[PDB]
């Protein structure tokens, strides 16, 4: 099944290479091609050439990598296109054990199944405390009614605790809830000049200490925190205190923009504008997926077709790029003014 | 032109020995297993069947194969066989007709008899057959007449003979007739282009029902069935490295021809492996087919002996290697050591031993060691016998501890086993070199894949593909690594052994023999996985089963052939390499070869299945049975080629009542068109009456219809024909059902005739159910033979049941002269028995009703088109401009 | 035990083919009348046809 | 009439088993499709393919 | 695609004809399996037998048409047992078009793909009223403020 | 026998030899002796959810 | 279910559902534990957690 | 192109629409000739093709 | 070209004993199934291997 993308990546990745003649075709990519263009022209009884310069002819060996693509990806875009129909078939060329792929292609897969299949640890990419409903003046006191020692966020990845002189106690449960971190860094500060109930500065003694499932750590300095052990603060000070504990970044199981090498440029490449054509067309396949038609989602995929169909997309997009591809979209409709950002901006639904 | 022949360093270019091909071995194979057989059966006390072990002519016998793919089924008519014809009867108002596939039908094969059973079963075999060719039907040009703007069929082309009834007809029924032949048309008829022509003659329904089927079939595999085919060869074509044709394949279809594919490409493996005892048989077969023409080259002389000055050269250690070849006796049976590797675990080799010709003993050290890197032992196949090894480990043990020059440490071991000790200054085991089956430690590939599955294969039996001593016949056409080491693991060994002990003088001359050694396997290879896998290759899982399977000593269906060699010949086939010249001719053919051997099988197959369940059907009519006689009576009327392919090994002898069982029970089939044709017609064979042979037989005693003829004129009724055979049956609790058995009895203690009687008495039936009968009609003008009216179902000289059982159709006729009751008899004459048949045969009819037959649909195809049969285009070097998967 | 099932099963299904007079019966079912009502009659004596 | 719909069906049905272009066929499909399509075609006069 | 799933569908259907075959009436059938089981033990280097008896064979057929169901679903259910083990590999023994399919499996999958791929109006299971927060007694009079018609 | 034979009984052999969770026919409360009037309070003596 | 993958899934299953059933199959699997013993109703409704 | 009885025809469009085409990517030996007058038809419309 | 298993472990045992020559590596004994062996280094020091 990953030999079939493998493929289909390999046949794209090839297309590419055929920029404006006047080339000498790298004698292995001659040979892939040419078992691969032979079986699809024997399934799809059209007639793709392994050297295209008219148009039509390009056009055809397109509509191949397209075809390609779309059935690596298990997608069934439908009629989109009056030039355009897609064979099902397709997948049974890419099945067949008979068309080679190159190691950079089987590498390319394997890193996604790979990671896609499993999980891992990932310096997560906002603050800790962003999905929170309420927050306080940073710098300002506030003492909960009947506590000695009262932790509270003023930021994303801000807390602030405001101890009485002599109070002490835990604080750790401020940052449990929000389900799994597997390592927050840490970093407290005094906050030397603080508002007070009434708006008088007031100083922070030296001398509170933080100690960490019983240790004491210094102020300033990064600490690999278990989100389990004991975040304890002491005011052994005989005045008011408020120290700042900033998560300075946590690591989770969850999937970041890293799960797959620079997926990022992938991602911008896809949803890049190009033309009306390429975009109507990017768009009219992700309709059949479950990512955003134009716009980059907000949260990284982490399902093996999500990222694989990303970087086919790309692949296929770098394709149209080479291969200057002419065609009609139902729905489209291309203004052929030379192109300018605002023209693109306006695409964009 | 000579893609990997290229021979760019002297090294290679050695002289010529000898030289095979697969007609020359293929028969050299036979020979000397029949000949070790006589050998010994002659030699010791032999207590067998006698069988003559004969070696047939292979190519004769492959020729006549290739003769078949020409033998067609289907046969193109103008005019379709009758059907109908009219009887008449005194009578000017109505006809009799009869159905003259019945009448042919009823006297096809002999009469049907308990005693010879293989009599009945081929009887049955022609009957059905019968059938299929009288339905080969094609309908090419037709009699088309025009009248009154419309096309029609001549009389001709219908089903029926009323020319007969004509001149009796009254100007109404001439009129109503004639309108009916001007009746039906051509369908389509004022059209021009056509291609077919529709009409609506007559015909009887088991003929018609192949004639449809067939015209599907013609209809139904054209073109890409052909593609898919032709692809395959293509596709094999790749596997074997053909040189290809500036052409190509147009599926440009003609408007003029209509093609007629007989046997599809890609063969059924197993229908081929399925045959019992083939084995022997196939694996000639595939030397026969694929085995290439070569020659065999000898090495350098320089690799031994180099000079350096005209007084001064170098002396190899063999100085025996200059023995002129044992004759054939030894030439022959090096022959057999090649052709044995050549064919992985199939043929294995042994000692042989004439206690004569004295040898130099050297020749066991030298062959001892050869043996060792030469032949696979190895865990994954082997090449030689349990004590075929053994030997060569004493000869190398012997040996090693032969020491011509100083003598070295030899640290023996605590076994007496030959290969204990440890010769070296620093020891070494020589216990490696020991003869491990699951291993493979002593010889070839000992640390070495050699069995590679890998690619998918364009056979399937077999998708391995071999690798003796790791080496892939790429090396060849570029280098892997170096030439200075090109040394596989054991002959690596070997050398390291051969210096620790004994000398470095010899081990130099592997040392340098080494490349030869490994150009000569690679070679090996390519022939083997490239040049020969055919159908008759032989599966993987025989294959995996064979090394096993001969340490337990199972009982492998497979058994390899044991081959005998020569001591000395091991040092020839070391010296000799072998390279191939020209593929076979008989290669690009041999699939289409293939296809028709195991399409004529399964046909055969089928035949024998259907047979089987007869017993079962009618255990009554064959009680003396036994398998081996319908697959024997099959077996005849089946195409010899194919029968003497299966007996190469003289299989035939063998093949016990179980064995084929089993093949009969095998469901392994390959389509044809023969194929489906017969099994079609052999469907319709299912009915029996049908076939003309019914259980349906009675006695019941019956008065002579002797009517009163008052109004003679009044005898154009139905003339008063009589007949015994029933218009339907009679009620079944009005009759005595009889067994063989019963009547048996009853005969035997002399109480039968008496019991009969009564029966007959009480004007009551009598059927005689369990046996089948052949049927025959006869038609009368007057007072049959006695013989036939109180002719009875059985012989009285025990009671012998069966026989023929005559049905009658008596016509009464009457002149003017005639007295009422002229017809009456002071005494009644009888009629005792009486069939049943379901099946329309003779029927009563108008005159205006004659032409009713018609009925049946019809399609001709027109005068203008040319149905040829594109079955001999399945040669491999032939590819196609539409590439397909 | 359900190889008989299905026995007699496929024999109803196949006697059920039987609508008009004429037609030409499915090359397979005739490879099921035969054998069956052969066997049958055999036992029962009685005269089934095709 | 019964046998009319019967045949109607299985046509049809046999033509439901044309999803592909190249791919081979159960031999029950060709043998119902090849006479059908030839009766078809002879009385029909236009022309449908296998 | 849809005839890769016909195909591995026909396989099975057929594979459950062997309770005890002693020679198939559907000609049909054999002539795939055969063609199928060799494809696979080809491919898959397994030893499929036409007439499974022992145990270890018919666990190997049931394995193969798990594999081939497993790829005609588009499913990957990883190592799930220390016996059987999935082969990828089966989805190309399923693509190729040498692999015949029953009419009966065409029209199953037709049919499938058929309605799936588009809508159709049907009578709805529950009732019309059944997603509703708040219901009243049946009969009892109820009037909401400053309406006539409640 | 046929394999629609085989399968048919196949299935009747296979389900009928085990249980499976299905959507039962009738109500739950269908079989019950006493019913009381729907939005009729009633609040039985001692307790306050009835 | 309303999607093709659904259905179509549902329906393989059911067949090798019937495969299992006729071929009678003996094989471990991760996480299961065979109880020999006849089976009952009571037996199978524990099976589903 | 030449199995749809195509290969002329498409070839034929493409020289009467003055567009140009190019077979193989052969080297192909040049040979240089002078003429005084209209050439042999060999060489004017000698096809580089069979 | 690997297929049962032992083939293909045999193989990653090739890829780790590599990757640690390369990295430098001697993880000891952290396995019964593997050994790791020296040797690898004086293979991807051989000049023919690309």
């Amino acid at each position: 099944m990953d030999t079939i993308a493998a493929r289909a990546l390999t046949v794209m990745r090839a297309c590419a290479t055929l920029q404006e003649a006047r080339i000498v075709l790298e004698a292995n990519v001659m040979e892939i091609l040419g078992i691969a263009i032979n079986r699809y022209n024997g399934l799809t009884l059209r007639g793709v050439t392994m050297r295209p310069t008219s148009l039509a002819q390009r056009n055809e060996m397109f509509f191949m990598c397209l075809d390609m693509m779309l059935s690596a990806a298990g997608i069934n875009v439908g009629p989109i296109s009056p030039d355009y129909t897609q064979h099902m078939a397709t997948i049974g060329v890419l099945a067949t054990p008979e068309i080679p792929f190159t190691t950079e292609a089987a590498n390319e897969i394997a890193r996604v199944t790979g990671e896609t299949s499993t999980w891992g640890p990932a310096r997560q990419p906002y603050g800790f405390f962003l999905e929170t409903e309420e927050t306080f003046q940073p710098g300002r006191w506030f003492m909960r009614a009947a506590q000695a020692a009262t932790a509270v966020v003023c930021g994303p990845d801000m807390i602030q605790v405001s101890l009485n002189a002599g109070a002490r106690g835990d604080v750790q449960q401020i940052f449990q809830g929000r389900n799994d971190p597997m390592m927050i860094y840490l970093v407290w500060r005094r906050i030397e000049n603080f508002a007070m109930a009434q708006g008088n500065s007031q100083q922070t003694q030296a001398g509170v200490t933080v100690s960490v499932g019983g240790v004491d750590m210094r102020a300033g300095r990064i600490i690999a925190w278990d989100g389990q052990a004991a975040l304890h603060v002491r005011n052994p000070t005989q005045q008011n205190a408020m120290v700042q504990i900033q998560v300075v970044f946590y690591i989770s199981m969850d999937k970041t923009l890293n799960q797959y090498p620079a997926l990022t440029a992938e991602i911008f490449n896809v949803y890049s504008f190009r033309d009306h054509t390429w975009h109507g067309l990017r768009t009219a396949i992700r309709n059949r997926t479950t990512l955003p038609n134009m716009l980059p989602p907000i949260f990284p995929p982490n399902d093996r077709d999500s990222i694989l169909t990303l970087l086919l997309l790309s692949t296929l997009a770098d394709v149209y790029t080479v291969l200057r591809p002419e065609f009609a979209m139902h729905g489209v409709n291309p203004m052929p003014g030379p192109l300018t950002a605002a023209i693109a901006r306006a695409a964009y639904v | 032109q000579r893609p990997e022949r290229i021979k760019t360093t002297p090294y290679l270019e050695g002289d010529v020995l000898s030289s095979d091909s697969g007609p020359l071995l293929s028969v050299f194979a036979l020979q000397e297993i029949m000949q070790k057989v006589r050998q010994v059966q002659a030699d010791y006390m032999t207590a067998t069947r006698e069988v003559d072990f004969t070696v047939p002519d292979v190519q004769q016998i492959l020729d006549d194969i290739k003769a078949l793919a020409a033998e067609q089924v289907y046969k193109i008519v103008k005019v379709p066989s009758t059907s109908f014809r009219h009887i008449v009867t005194q009578s000017r108002d109505r006809v009799l007709r009869v159905d003259t596939y019945y009448e042919e039908m009823s006297q096809v094969g002999d009469v049907i008899t308990e005693d010879e059973p293989e009599k009945f079963y081929s009887t049955i075999i022609k009957k059905v057959r019968f059938i299929r060719g009288k339905g080969s039907f094609i309908l090419h040009d037709i009699p088309a007449r025009d009248h009154r703007g419309m096309e029609v069929a001549e009389p001709e082309v219908l089903g029926v003979e009323f020319k007969n009834v004509l001149p009796v007809l009254t100007a109404e029924h001439r009129a109503m007739i004639q309108n009916a032949l001007d009746g039906s048309i051509i369908e389509n008829g004022n059209v021009a282009t056509r291609d077919v022509d529709v009409f609506i003659g007559a015909c009887s329904e088991p003929i018609y029902r192949i004639y449809n089927r067939l015209q599907g079939y013609i209809e139904a595999v054209q073109l890409q069935e052909l593609r898919n085919s032709i692809g395959w060869l293509e596709r094999l074509g790749q596997r074997k490295r053909i040189t290809y044709s500036q052409e190509v394949l147009t599926d440009f279809r003609r408007q003029d021809m209509i093609w007629v594919l007989a046997l599809q490409l890609p063969v059924n493996p197993q229908v081929v492996w399925d045959v019992p005892r083939s084995s022997i048989a196939n694996l000639i077969m595939n030397i026969a087919t694929c085995l290439p023409t070569g020659e065999y080259i000898a090495p350098n002389p320089r690799i031994s002996s180099i000079t350096l000055t005209q007084r001064i050269t170098t002396t190899g250690p063999f100085a025996i290697l200059t023995g002129s070849t044992p004759t054939a006796q030894q030439l022959n049976d090096v022959r057999k050591i090649y052709l044995a590797l050549m064919f992985p675990g199939q043929i294995i080799l042994d000692l042989k031993i004439d206690p004569g010709e004295r040898m130099d003993p050297a020749v066991r050290m030298v062959a001892g060691v050869v043996g060792h890197l030469l032949f696979t032992a190895g865990g994954r196949f082997t090449n030689l016998t349990q004590n075929m090894a053994r030997q060569l480990d004493i000869a190398l043990n012997d040996y090693l501890l032969y020491m011509y020059n100083t003598r070295v440490q030899v640290n023996y071991g605590p076994t007496g086993e030959p290969l204990d000790f440890q010769i070296g200054r620093n020891q070494y085991d020589c216990n490696v070199f020991r003869a491990d089956f699951a291993t493979g430690t002593g010889y070839n590939g000992w640390a070495t894949i050699d069995v590679e599955y890998r690619d998918p294969a364009p056979y399937v039996h077999a998708q391995r593909y071999i690798r003796y001593c790791g080496i892939d016949s790429r090396e060849l056409i570029n280098p892997t690594t170096y030439g200075i080491g090109m040394t596989y693991h054991c002959y690596n060994e070997m050398l390291r052994m051969l210096v620790a002990a004994g000398k470095d003088s010899e081990a130099a001359y592997f040392r340098s023999m080494l490349p030869f050694h490994m150009v000569r396997f690679a070679r090996i290879n390519q022939i083997i996985n490239e040049d020969l896998h055919s159908v008759f290759s032989l599966p993987d899982d025989m294959f995996n089963a064979l090394l096993p399977d001969l340490i337990a000593g199972a009982h492998q269906n497979a058994d390899p052939v044991v081959l005998d060699v020569s001591w000395i010949s091991l040092w020839f086939a070391f010296n000799r390499s072998f390279e191939p010249t020209h593929r076979n001719e008989m290669l690009e053919i041999a699939p289409l070869i293939e296809s028709v051997y195991a399409s004529e099988l399964s046909v055969m197959k089928v035949d024998m299945r259907h047979l089987s369940l007869m017993q079962r059907r009618f255990p009554d009519v064959l009680i003396q049975a036994r398998p081996s006689h319908f697959w024997k009576a099959v077996l005849n009327d089946s195409p010899e080629a194919v029968k003497a392919v299966m007996n190469l090994s003289h299989s035939h002898n063998f093949i016990n009542i179980r064995d084929m069982m089993r093949w009969v029970l095998l469901p392994s089939l390959q389509p044809s068109l023969k194929l489906v044709l017969e099994e079609e017609a052999w469907a319709a064979a299912n009915d029996f009456e049908d076939l003309m042979l019914t259980d349906q037989v009675y006695m019941h005693r019956d008065m002579l219809p002797e009517p009163r003829l008052d109004d003679i004129e009044r005898f154009r009724q139905e003339g008063f024909y009589y007949t015994n055979m029933l218009e339907a049956p009679p009620e079944i609790d009005r009759v005595v059902q009889y067994t063989y058995e019963i009547a048996r009895l009853q005969a035997n203690m002399g109480q039968f005739r008496a019991a009969l009687r009564r029966i007959m008495d009480d004007d009551d039936w009598v059927r005689f159910g369990g046996v089948l009968r052949t049927v025959r009609v006869k038609f009368f003008d007057a007072r049959p033979p006695d013989d036939i009216l109180q002719g009875l179902p059985f012989s009285y000289d025990t009671i012998k049941y069966a026989t023929e059982t005559t049905i009658f159709y008596l016509i009464y006729n009457v002149e003017f002269s005639n007295t009422p009751d002229s017809l009456v008899l002071i005494n009644p004459t009888y009629t005792m028995t009486k069939v049943f048949i379901n099946k329309r045969i003779v029927e009563r009819v108008r005159v205006g009703q004659i032409l009713a037959v018609l009925n049946r649909r019809f399609v001709a195809y027109k005068g203008k088109m040319r149905i040829m049969d594109i079955t001999q285009s399945l040669k491999m070097g032939t590819k196609l401009a539409a590439p397909t998967v």
